[PDB]
């Protein structure tokens, strides 16, 4: 039995930590909603 | 139950103790999450029940109480924020420049940020605070790092 609990507002925050790269990938999406890498 | 707009944890008591299985967005009286988080089950909000209204396993999305309301899209140029809600931890904004998933049916933005599975459903936002998609359906690349699609529904 699942339940929900509030965690915060949805707002852009100035001075948020900036990280993560921006890869360009060839992918395939199957009928089950799973993504896979195409090489 | 609680119908205030915002980001929410999705919890279960079926496993050991109380476990966070995902995250979602309450907007315009509709709860939005990824299909793999709830599997389409009903949800509780205090003494209230939220019933599924729309869902699609291939898009990996589900809405409760009404139709999918989130229609903003990544502009393809600008940095975005993941409003990450990890299990047991405070909501935290992370700014990043998305990468791209290229498919046979078009290109989608993607966010290369590493969080536990129970963070699925956390929203990705533009500079106006609009939700451009949900984090948590993606792939593992040639180093072990996680890359999530920016998954967005269609507002009918
Ligand atoms: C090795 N790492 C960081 C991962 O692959 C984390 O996996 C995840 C992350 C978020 C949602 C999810 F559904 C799974």
């Amino acid at each position: 039995d699942m339940y929900i609990e509030r965690a915060g507002d949805i707002t852009w925050e100035k001075d948020a930590e900036v990280t993560g790269n921006s890869p360009r990938l060839d992918v395939a999406l199957d009928e089950s909603g799973d993504f896979s890498l195409v090489e | 139950g609680e119908t205030t707009d915002g980001v929410y944890r999705v919890m279960t008591r079926r496993l050991l103790g109380s476990t966070q299985v995902g995250v979602g967005v309450m907007q315009e009286g509709v709860f939005h999450t990824m299909w793999h988080v709830t599997k389409g089950a009903a949800l509780r909000s205090g003494e209230g029940r939220l019933d599924p209204y729309w869902g699609d396993v291939k898009q990996d999305l589900v809405s409760y109480c009404g139709p999918w309301k989130l229609d903003a899209a990544w502009d393809g140029l600008s940095e975005v924020q993941l409003l990450a809600v990890p299990p047991g931890e405070r909501a935290k904004n992370i700014q990043t420049l998305p990468g791209i998933f290229k498919t046979k049916d078009g290109d989608i933005g993607a966010v290369a940020l590493d969080y536990p599975a129970g963070t699925s459903g956390s929203p990705i936002l533009d500079k106006c605070g609009r939700v451009i998609g949900l984090y948590g359906n993606g792939v593992v690349i040639k180093n072990g790092s996680y890359v999530s699609a920016i998954t967005q529904g269609k507002r009918e």
